[PDB]
């Protein structure tokens, strides 16, 4: 099998055209797709990538595998650029994009052999695509199913199953979800997004792991500067002054020696050095700041006034924690005072407007908890465990679990995965084809069938018999797609997918197998474009 | 170019079997020799499993993984190099009829292997015996196992003592319900630094508790030792002082150069007088020290050490008590060298040393090695490292496992019995590990010269009905108890060996495709 | 079980090629053993001829292809820095030891079994040597014996006619530099100087030094009974 020595089109080069190049188009795109086929899904297998020097790496990342894939035939380079567009726009799914594109091209060649002109295949595929996206819009949903049941628990419980914290996952899976649900924010103009960083995590060795604490607001890893300060202050309405600038007796200069000879100078120096910070305290008290959090520390004279005023002053704060309190409470940090060369703490602008701040005892540890405030989208978790060594691993797992759940929640519109989209489109589009009765009926049918390569590949990679796993999907989805077109229902059970671990068909919505809709819409659209780009090439000339 | 499917699977197992075969008969006290022909026309007969694997070229990526596998083992545990390679290869061989002929998907074999690891690790614990890692005499008897038939065996009391003091100094020996049990974290790679100094003999090796500097001073001739030291750690240079402005010094007229030197002389003197206020015995400056500064400080009876990086002063402060300050005027009267017997500046082998030892242990030590030649020093260093490695391996966990193939045999028997209750497809590849473990007691018999079946069959019967501490006698080839024939090995070797061997097998079994490209 | 661009002998072939190579080296050097042995020719490739029976010279100046025989050649040559003699003996012993071991290995005797037996024989052989040896009289004035020592050494290497010339030269040269009071000696105190235009049977012992540059005037003294040296 080869093509050369055309000895025609008298040119300084080769000519390959017709069925010859079309056969190469199929072989090339299959050869590339086979590279990533075996890695599809969390149960797939990895491969070694060997360079030209003598080194290699092992990975199952489709983006890395395709990036390091040596592609010679131009027909396969179409799939390389296909993947690059997916990686730049979406950043994931490139494996399924290449796999579908190859299956579309292969089947397209069969249509050509059956006397279906490539122009009618290209059009028919695009007709199926436009309808396929309309279908997905009727399947997708927003973040739902949190009343009487919760699907995010299956997300969190899965993510932590690899970590020490998973031993108590039936408890901690709720800590992950309940915490993250509390920190939904709006950013600007109603984005409705979860922060990339949220849910401050502390630790304590006080009690058993199942006694970990869920705090409705921010937990500050500090205590009151003085044990004489209240542990519960201003339950009605409390203000937090978050400062960086010090309240430690001022130094006039680090490089100047002060030499005091005149008793009058003693008064001038003593009052000035203390006055700088004591006058600031007066402004902190007058602004209502019954909680005062300073990064660079507070002097003892300054603390005394705070104690007498029943103000929960704190010294040696971590600036990062104050940025979290300030932002969460609507405030900005006092890094300096100005406002036309004056001095103030900027009441209601640099002070947080909170409901109540307390200091809590965690059985041989302590911290300050902020319960509520006008508008924050903040929360904190304090993990407990066997010891500090286990607490480190538990914290690391919580950070991982929150990231996994967040990624799912970040996509305002999600559609079940596991083959739900491809299997559902297979049946729906097959019915669509019956409304044509010309040429596109065949292109639509083959387009629909091509999508089954995904649930088929997933089943094979799971070591399960695809002839049962995929066939069962067609049965379950057919039931939903036989009822759907009649608009007759009372209860409608759809979106069945592959459980690639146990080897059974499950309801993916409750199981929690979700993929962003933007991934599925752009993955399906992109896969067609590569198929068309290859199918349009019936001639290659090499000079 | 590209190999896929069962061809990739066979290639991965085949290459792994080859690497295991290269050193198969290099295990045991009676290890055989291997003739390695060098491209340059020479050849060696080395039986060193590391050198043999290092000095043989391989092509298959799977073989290259096994080469890196041995490097990982060496970094984690000071032994087990050849055990990991042999076991890892045999596991893949035993998985071969299951992967190819029985058509069992890799995901099933890998899952079964992970369960076999879990069970094997528990068995290794069950057959272990405790040791008292606080009893130095008990540890010396174990440490000598790594010193036998080495040059320094005649001084093994010193090699053990150094290993005991070095490891215990860095060992985190703690247990509580707050921080948790560190499991005797030991770092003999960085915190027990070893230095070879010409002169002396093996017995003259010493352990230092503090900081040793190799940097020379402005006056190499210094009092032999300081009984009342005071150390100054100062960043600020001792040179012409400039302000905070961007002002440059530009001199054109030849007569005007004296203006800058005269100013520098006064400023440098004043800085040095501030240093001398605390009556130092050693002044260390991180930035430069002018010629005048060196004279002002030296003439007072004080050593001066210039251009010392912060990374040194940070350690010097921990063993001297000196405060590190920026400006010369920031130095404190508390900058003293108390809680120290003496500081020593003795030159050894015509090389300057500064010993900053004190009565404190800053979680670290340094070992001084002595000898009449570099060859002696190298033998002491290499042999001490073995003593430290085994001292770490034992003090990492107060448990030993029986050697002579006993532990590996016990794992095989216990896995085989466990297989009886492991109903399902995983039962098949699960057995693969139980059979693979035999590669150790089989190799010992092959080197002894006995029948690999008849002698192994006697061993298996002893484990089936008797105790798990039965092994192969290295010299006689007989099946003997490891109680009379101690041959005990730190448990960490057997735990890491089965762990890394199975994990490697699981990796290569996962690779159904090898793809070239850049 | 083999990577490309490589080869290994896995079965007993590894032993056959090691014994065969050693047997070759033996079959060459065995002919140089004893006063009745033969004389080997070395050609340096440039056309120069050197003749010797000396094991070390044969092993260190001749090139060997068999990598196994190279190991034997080097290990035997090392004896020159330890004893100064016996190089051919070692090669002969190694050859026959491998011949006899091979005969037993063919019967199923594991190489380790032979190796341990060799070590037992070695330890007993050293005991035998210590009891077999004869203690020499501690007098250095025993010229008659020292002639026997030099003769035995020379007869291995020369045509037995030069032995009559060299034997008293070797004996007296070493005894002359032998330190008084039965101390040690350094044979580097004897200068080995070559000259042409005279027969090999004219080799002679000189009590002192011989200088290269002479006088360059016809009236220089031919011989002086006693002289002072400036």
């Amino acid at each position: 099998f080869n093509n050369s020595r055309s000895d025609t089109l008298f040119l300084g080069g080769e000519k390959i055209s017709g069925d010859d190049i079309r056969n190469q188009n199929v072989l090339a795109t299959m050869a590339v797709a086979n590279v990533v086929k075996s890695s599809l899904g969390p149960v797939g297998l990895d491969k070694m990538l060997v360079d030209d020097i003598g080194d290699f790496t092992v990975t199952n990342d489709g983006a890395t595998i395709l990036s390091l894939l040596d592609v010679q035939h131009p027909a396969g380079k179409i799939l390389v650029e296909l993947a690059q567009q997916q990686d730049r726009e979406i950043g994931d799914g490139t494996t399924s994009v290449v796999i579908i594109a190859s299956e579309l091209l292969k089947r397209a060649n069969e249509l050509v052999k059956n006397k279906i002109h490539p122009t009618t295949i290209i059009t028919g595929f695009r007709v199926a695509l436009r309808e396929a996206i309309r279908f997905i819009n009727e399947v997708l949903s927003t973040s739902v199913d949190t009343l009487g049941k919760e699907t995010l628990i299956n997300i969190a419980k899965t993510s932590m199953s690899s970590k020490i914290i998973g031993a108590d996952s039936d408890f901690f899976s709720n800590m992950v979800v309940d915490a993250l649900l509390a920190v939904k924010t709006q950013n600007s103009k109603g984005e409705i997004k979860y922060p990339v960083k949220a849910v401050n995590v502390l630790k304590a060795h006080g009690k058993s792991a199942t006694e970990s604490l869920l705090v409705p607001g921010y937990a500050l890893n500090c205590t009151v500067a003085s044990q004489a300060m209240p542990k519960r202050i201003a339950g009605g309405n409390v203000k937090i002054a978050c400062l960086d600038l010090n309240l430690q007796k001022a130094r006039m200069a680090m490089g100047v020696q002060i030499n005091i000879d005149d008793p009058e100078q003693l008064e001038q120096i003593r009052k000035r050095e203390a006055g700088i910070v004591l006058e600031r305290v007066k402004k902190i008290i007058d602004a209502g700041a019954q909680v005062v959090l300073t990064t660079k520390g507070i002097d003892d004279l300054c603390l005394k006034e705070f104690v007498e005023a029943k103000i929960m002053g704190v010294r040696r704060c971590k600036k990062e924690d104050l940025r979290r309190i300030a932002r969460a409470t609507g405030a900005t940090l006092v890094s300096s005072m100005s406002n036309l060369e004056g001095e103030e703490t900027f009441e209601s602008s640099y002070l947080g407007l909170c409901d109540e701040v307390v200091q809590a005892k965690f059985s041989d540890d302590e911290c300050i908890l902020i319960k509520g405030t006008s508008k924050h989208s903040s929360s904190s978790i304090i993990l407990r465990g066997a010891n500090d060594y286990s607490l480190d691993e538990m914290e690391r797992s919580l950070h991982d679990s929150l990231s996994v759940v967040k990624r799912t929640l970040e996509s305002g519109n999600v559609v079940p995965g596991g083959g739900c989209v491809e299997a559902a489109l297979n049946i729906y589009l097959d019915n669509f084809a019956t409304t044509v009765g010309s040429r596109e009926q065949l292109a639509i049918a083959e387009f629909a069938a091509a999508l089954l390569i995904i649930p088929k590949t997933l089943a094979v990679n799971a070591a399960k018999d695809s002839s049962e796993l995929v066939a069962k999907l067609r049965s379950y989805h057919a039931a939903s797609q036989m009822a759907k077109p009649e608009d007759v229902k009372r209860r409608s059970y759809r979106n069945y997918g592959l459980d690639l671990i146990r080897g059974k068909i499950v309801d993916e919505i409750h199981a929690g197998v979700l993929e962003p809709t933007i991934s599925k819409v752009k993955s399906l659209k992109s896969a067609l474009e590569a198929c068309v780009a290859i199918l349009r090439i019936d001639t290659m000339i090499t000079v | 170019e590209r190999t896929t499917g069962r061809q990739a699977q066979i290639s991965n197992i085949t290459a792994a079997k080859a690497v295991a075969d290269v050193i198969r008969t290099c295990l045991g006290p009676k290890a055989m020799l291997k003739m390695l022909l060098d491209p340059m026309g020479g050849l060696v007969l080395t039986n060193d499993g590391h050198a043999i694997l290092r000095e043989i070229d391989v092509a298959h990526p799977a073989a290259k993984s096994m080469l890196e596998l041995s490097r990982t083992q060496d970094e984690e545990v000071g032994d087990g190099t050849t055990t990991v390679i042999i076991l890892a290869g045999e596991i893949l061989a035993q998985c071969a009829p299951y992967l190819i002929e029985k058509n069992i998907h890799p995901v099933i074999i890998i899952q079964a292997l992970k369960k076999a690891l879990t069970d094997a690790l528990e068995v290794i614990k069950q057959v272990s015996k405790p040791v008292d890692v606080e009893n130095d005499a008990a540890m010396k008897k174990l440490i000598q196992a790594s010193i036998g038939t080495k040059y320094v065996i005649h001084w093994s009391e010193k090699m053990c003592e150094l290993a005991l003091d070095a490891v215990k100094t860095v060992r985190k020996d703690l247990g509580q319900t707050v921080e948790g049990e560190p499991n005797f974290e030991i770092d003999i790679k960085r915190y027990v630094r070893v230095e070879k100094i010409p002169g002396g003999d093996v017995l003259d090796s010493r352990v230092l508790k503090g900081v040793l500097l190799n940097k020379d001073v402005v006056h190499p001739k210094m009092s032999r030792h300081i009984e009342n030291p005071r150390v100054v750690l100062l960043d600020c240079p001792l040179e012409y002082k400039k302000g905070e402005s961007q002002t440059n010094i530009e001199i054109e007229k030849e007569e005007d150069w004296n203006r800058i030197l005269q100013i520098e002389e006064e400023q440098v003197q004043l800085m040095c007088e501030q240093i001398l206020a605390v009556r130092p015995t050693l002044v260390i400056t991180e930035k430069g020290v002018s010629d005048l500064a060196q004279h002002y400080l030296l003439k007072g009876g004080c050593s001066v050490l210039r251009r010392v990086k912060k990374s040194d002063n940070n350690r010097i402060a921990r063993v001297t008590g000196a405060t590190i300050v920026n400006r010369v005027e920031d130095l404190k009267e508390s900058d003293v060298g108390t809680n120290c017997g003496l500081f020593k500046v003795e030159m050894i082998g015509d090389e300057y040393f500064s010993f900053l030892d004190n009565c404190k242990e800053p979680k670290a030590c340094t070992i001084m090695l002595r000898g009449g030649s570099k060859d002696i020093l190298n033998e002491i260093d290499r042999n001490l490292q073995d003593a430290m490695a085994v001292a770490r391996n034992v003090m990492l966990s107060p448990s030993l496992s029986p050697g002579g193939g006993a532990t590996e045999m016990a794992v095989s028997v216990k896995l085989a019995e466990k297989a009886k209750q492991l109903e399902g497809i995983q039962q098949w590849p699960y057995q693969a590990v139980a059979d693979a473990m035999e590669c150790i007691p089989r190799t010992l018999i092959q080197n002894a010269g006995g029948d690999p079946i008849r002698l192994l069959s006697q061993l298996r019967a002893k484990h089936a009905q008797g105790n798990f501490t039965t092994g192969i006698d290295g010299d006689k080839g007989k099946i003997v108890d490891m109680v009379s024939y101690g041959i005990w090995e730190p448990e960490v070797i057997k735990q890491q060996s089965v762990k890394t061997a199975i994990e490697s097998a699981c990796l290569l079994l996962r690779v159904d495709d090898i793809v070239s490209g850049v | 079980l083999l990577n490309p661009k490589a080869e290994s002998l896995r079965r007993d072939a590894a032993l056959k090629v090691n014994v065969t190579s050693a047997e070759g080296l033996q079959s060459v050097l065995e002919t140089n053993l004893g006063p009745k042995g033969t004389l080997k020719m070395l050609v340096d490739g440039a056309g120069n001829i050197k003749l010797t029976k000396d094991g070390k010279v044969l092993l260190t100046e001749m090139q060997i292809q068999s990598p196994t025989a190279v190991l034997i050649a080097r290990a035997a040559a090392a004896q020159d820095e330890i004893t100064g003699d016996g190089t051919t003996t070692v090669v002969c012993l190694v050859g026959e030891l491998l011949r006899q071991a091979h005969r037993f290995i063919q019967e199923g005797v594991h190489p380790r079994i032979i190796t341990d037996g060799f070590e037992i024989a070695r330890k007993e052989s050293m005991k035998f040597l210590d009891e077999f040896k004869i203690s020499k009289t501690n007098l250095s004035n025993d010229r008659e014996f020292l002639l026997q020592v030099a003769r035995s050494s020379l007869l291995t290497k020369v045509d037995a006619d030069l032995t009559e010339v060299l034997t008293p030269i070797v004996t007296d040269a070493v005894l002359s530099v032998y330190d008084a009071q039965a101390d040690n000696l350094d044979l580097h105190m004897v200068e080995i100087m070559q000259m042409q235009h005279l027969s090999p049977k004219d080799t002679t012992f000189i009590k002192g030094l011989v200088l290269d540059h002479g006088g360059r005037h016809p009236d220089m003294p031919t011989r002086v009974k006693n002289a002072y040296v400036l």
